[PDB]
């Protein structure tokens, strides 16, 4: 038989604040025309 | 003068920086970047959708062609031929003695001046890998308003300087996220709103492509997280607010640690009869504050990834090394309403409110 409050006798950790997402990688870099030949 | 270049019979694809612009119906590029950001974002998303659909169709056609018949032997993209009647004089010894200008005259479609840097104000620019640009040039680089397609689906519309991004702009990335705000070089800087593909939104400060400074994050659990973030992670005193609770304390390397404080109110029994009569007419709600403290493994988080005899940081699904300690009584803190009033404008759609007078509205 079980008689008591429904609480477990284990160490309790309050859940930490939820994780933040991550941005996009940097395979999006502006391809640039090659600069003038200086003299 | 030895050579005269007197034509260019070029070819243009139906998806570039000169067709996202044309669909808008605005007068010029300064009127394309000057729209309200929502329509800019929608048009760039439509361009991304078009690119993805075209890639899928091309792959299917290639597989079918391999299955039976012969090779495609033809450009599958949609192309319309165009002709610039330009005439320029170049002085040299042979065709390879002006290579720069020649290949310059290959791609930049503006006001070509032999032996001079580009200065066109309505120029187009193709590129090797396939990405295209529409906008202004100055001193051989991009400078001013511009629209820019990455040929992978991504896209940018906004200001350019130094040949790169600078000033205010809007970007759409291939995954689905978007960004609206200021830019330095090719990465975020200053203030901006980033919207992630899952649904979360971050409306705050940025430094060199990472979250940095005062920040307000609004995750997918409809909770508000505020702090002073540093190099993509939250460090120092941070606050997390949920319709019934408010937790504030130190974070190190994105995970809680050190002396913290929980404050929350019993919302389950706000309508049940009180156990004491004097609580019936009192003004203090049923809110309690626990001065607790988290704990982290004694090696983890103490090293700022100086790349190991260091335990790993606890992960999301199950946190391995987090401890927790509360050895004092609660202190009966005052009431807390959910919308924090810091970061009051809520970017997320469905966010319920709370108060002692009225419980969870939604």
């Amino acid at each position: 038989v079980y008689v008591g409050w429904g609480v477990k006798n284990a160490p309790f950790v309050p859940l930490p604040p939820p994780p933040v997402a991550q941005e996009f990688a940097w395979g999006e870099v502006e391809t640039q025309e090659l600069e003038l030949k200086p003299a | 003068t030895t050579q005269v270049a007197l034509m260019k019979l070029y070819k243009e694809y139906a998806d570039s920086a000169f067709n996202v612009f044309r669909g808008a119906g605005v007068d010029n590029v300064a009127a394309f970047i000057g729209q309200e950001p929502d329509t800019i974002i929608n048009q760039l998303k439509a361009y991304l959708e078009a690119t993805k659909k075209q890639k899928a169709a091309e792959a299917a056609a290639a597989a079918a062609a391999e299955e039976s018949g012969e090779e495609i032997t033809a450009d599958p993209k949609p192309h319309v031929w165009r002709f610039r009647a330009l005439g320029l004089n170049f002085g040299g010894d042979s065709l390879e003695a002006i290579e720069h200008d020649l290949k310059n005259l290959f791609a930049f479609d503006g006001d070509l001046a032999p032996g001079a840097a580009r200065d066109s104000d309505t120029s187009r620019s193709s590129f090797p890998n396939g990405d295209t640009y529409f906008g202004s040039y100055a001193d051989d680089v991009k400078h001013g308003p511009g629209l820019y397609a990455f040929a992978t689906g991504a896209g940018y519309a906004g200001e350019y300087a130094g040949g790169k991004r600078h000033g205010r702009g809007v970007m759409v990335f291939p995954d689905g996220g978007t960004y609206v705000g200021e830019f330095v070089a090719d990465k975020f800087e200053g203030q901006g709103q980033y919207r992630y593909p899952d649904g979360s939104v971050y409306t705050g400060s940025w430094a060199a492509g990472q979250k940095h400074g005062p920040g307000v994050y609004w995750d997918t659990a409809r909770g508000c997280l505020r702090g002073e973030w540093k190099k993509g992670l939250l460090v120092g005193k941070g606050t997390y607010e949920q319709p019934a609770l408010r937790f504030e304390g130190e974070f190190v390397r994105g995970m809680p640690a050190g002396t913290a404080t929980y404050t929350l109110t019993g919302h389950r029994t706000l309508d049940m009869p009180c156990f004491a009569a004097q609580h019936i007419q009192a003004e203090e709600g049923p809110t309690l504050a626990l001065p607790c403290a988290y704990g982290i493994p004694p090696g983890s988080g103490d090293e700022p990834q100086l790349d190991t005899d260091k335990p790993p940081l606890p992960a999301h699904p199950k946190y391995e090394g987090l401890t927790f300690t509360a050895e004092q009584l609660p202190g009966a803190a005052p009431d807390t309403v959910f919308p924090p009033e810091e970061g009051k404008p809520v970017p997320i759609t469905a966010v319920p409110a709370f108060s002692v007078s009225t419980g969870l509205v939604a």
